[PDB]
């Protein structure tokens, strides 16, 4: 008997894959000061980012 | 006569085939191209000044 031929389904799938985004990451220092007055026993939110 | 009707390929398939009035060959064909092309593999819209 004959041998089956391939399907194109894999190459069609590959054409549909979007490229990854190029992000442009960088490193920097984000130093900040904070000054306050508070009393004991409370949870004080001193840092927020 | 030595003419168009004589030299054109015309085998008598209608007599060697058991089923009458169906096409002689059924074919499945697959074409695997490796292409190098002057285009990107996927094009993202953008880049107005460019190219």
């Amino acid at each position: 008997f004959g041998r089956k031929v391939p399907s194109n389904a894999k190459s069609q799938h590959n054409f549909s894959v979007i490229p990854s985004a190029n992000i442009q990451r960088s490193v920097f220092n984000r130093s900040s000061g904070y000054k306050t007055t508070f009393d004991a026993g409370y949870l004080i939110p001193v840092f927020l980012d | 006569a030595l003419n168009q009707e004589f030299i054109e390929e015309n085998p008598p398939m209608k007599r060697v085939l058991a089923v009458q009035d169906e096409p002689q060959f059924i074919m499945d064909a697959f074409f695997d191209l490796k292409c190098v092309r002057p285009m990107p593999v996927y094009s993202v819209p953008g880049l107005i000044d460019h190219f």
